[PDB]
């Protein structure tokens, strides 16, 4: 019993974290065989950074112009080479510690783990979702730029972000492991911000499933509702039109509870509506969005406590 | 405001 | 920027994570250079769980009639011995992943990262804090026993927690490394109840000190207090009597913000007369009480957000 | 009722 938001464990990537310096600059840079890739913004001093043309920026720069430090083992770097967003610096030796792995672009709404990095020492380990605006509400301080989100399938790493930097409200972005940032964002020092942000509906639908599955009932209601109907209160509220896609997504779920979906979605109505009138739902005052379906049949025990 | 980490 | 839950990176805790057989009783174990340390109740079939005599349990077994598996390496067991809820198998093999170590028994209020596993694979990492009513708030299933909780500093692993059950309210209850219980449970099936809880007065007033350092003083008053007043506060929200230990651990926040501890206290006292009013702090609707104050210098930047 | 996990 019980629910958390549980990260994926980190050891096979604190292992393939490193420290890249170039110049004064110096954060956080992925080994993966023989690369390594980090924020190409590792090659702008603190001038560089409000109008950086790194074409220009890097042209000036050559294989020992990066340090590239793994423990107190020097890495030489042997090669270089700009892709996207990201640099890819060709070094002398395959990380021996290198996992099975996939770069992956995930979408909004999906959820995974973040080891936190400084000086290329691992400091933590947090999971969390990509938001509907493309942001993460992350916990970084200066010199984490480099540090990576990813996901375990088995026991391949599947990498999907990098992080570059934190915006004024707080938030922060990045990009996926080919330097393609998650978003409308751009590697500058200029006035950027998040757009409007969304609650991620099949997330919560997923997190009441949960509940249920959990032995908690009391939310449940003798209504249900049409996907129209619904998606009038989800505008209301602030919460992503439910589709037919995430009504199929939550067949699992809705088969070992024994709940249809659109009764759940009638649940969740009325919850928006009237509130949770003191109450808790695995232990939460508000409605969780951090979770998805796969992340709930991944921690949920696979019988329901009826 | 945009700040690179 | 921002604050989250964080656990500590797991890698150098996955590298001692084993299976542990006994007949038909699977759990999990902690391989530290020749010994593997396990919950007792490996020992024990479903009907012995009521009413089990431990003594009289083991004497019956020989040290071939345990089975521990790392990875796909089978150890073999040369010795083994009870030490209070545990039982230490000695075992042929140093585990050559044994990182530098200390066994800790943590106090109430304190906050630890947890490994979940199963089948002595790691499957999942979250953060949590020792209830003062001796258990904590875990997500665990069947298979979890054996599943251990630690802190991290510098690279030395201090291990204070190995999971062996679950009472009634879904909460879960365990023993430090050397098998002794946190709280006044037993391990054996037994009707057995987690006592009344309490809210950690400190930690919630290190999240407030959190708080500001990020940027916030919404919350803050131009009040103050004296202990024995806030204390009357404290006692009618069910919140742990504040210490002039608690106030004197403070101190390092309180001079990083520049809020008298008493005069956070009377912002505490105010919140907790009023609620939020719809607002929020460190992005919670609720007052949250498992961060420590250590856990707040850890992760918060060490210059205020003036 | 304590659960032995």
């Amino acid at each position: 019993s019980g629910f958390r938001k549980m990260a994926f464990p980190s050891g096979k990537v604190e292992g393939c974290m490193v420290q890249v310096t170039c110049g004064t600059t110096t954060l956080n840079g992925l080994w993966l065989d023989d690369t390594v890739y980090c924020p190409r913004h590792v090659i702008c001093t603190a001038e560089d950074m409000l109008n950086p043309n790194y074409e220009d920026l890097l042209i000036r720069k050559s294989n020992h112009s990066f340090l590239v430090q793994a423990g107190n083992v020097q890495l030489r770097v042997i090669g270089h080479s700009m892709q996207n967003c990201l640099l890819r610096l060709k070094v002398d030796t395959s990380n021996p510690k290198t996992p099975k792995y996939k770069f992956v672009r995930i979408q909004p709404g999906q959820t995974f783990s973040v080891l936190a990095c400084y000086n290329g020492s691992p400091s933590g380990v947090y999971q969390c979702a990509m938001r509907p605006n493309h942001t993460i509400k992350g916990s970084f301080l200066n010199g984490s730029c480099g540090s990576v989100g990813f996901n375990i399938d088995y026991d391949c790493v599947s990498f999907c972000y990098m992080h570059h930097m934190e915006l004024p409200t707080g938030v922060h972005a990045g990009t996926d492991l080919e330097g393609k940032f998650y978003g409308p964002f751009v590697d500058r020092q200029t006035a950027q911000a998040a757009g409007t942000d969304t609650t991620i509906t099949l997330n919560v639908l997923a997190w009441l499933y949960a509940a249920v599955i959990n032995g908690d009932r009391w939310f449940l209601n003798r209504f249900t509702t049409t996907l129209n109907d619904f998606n009038l209160v989800a505008m209301k509220y602030n919460y992503e039109p439910l589709t037919q896609d995430h009504v199929d997504i939550l067949g699992p779920l809705s088969a070992q509870t024994g709940i249809a979906v659109l009764d759940m979605c009638a649940a969740l109505k009325e919850l928006l509506q009237n509130g949770m009138n003191g109450r808790t739902i695995l232990g939460s005052t508000i409605l969780e969005d951090e979770f998805t379906p796969f992340d709930v049949v991944r921690q949920c025990s696979g019988v329901t406590f009826q | 405001x945009a700040v690179l980490x």
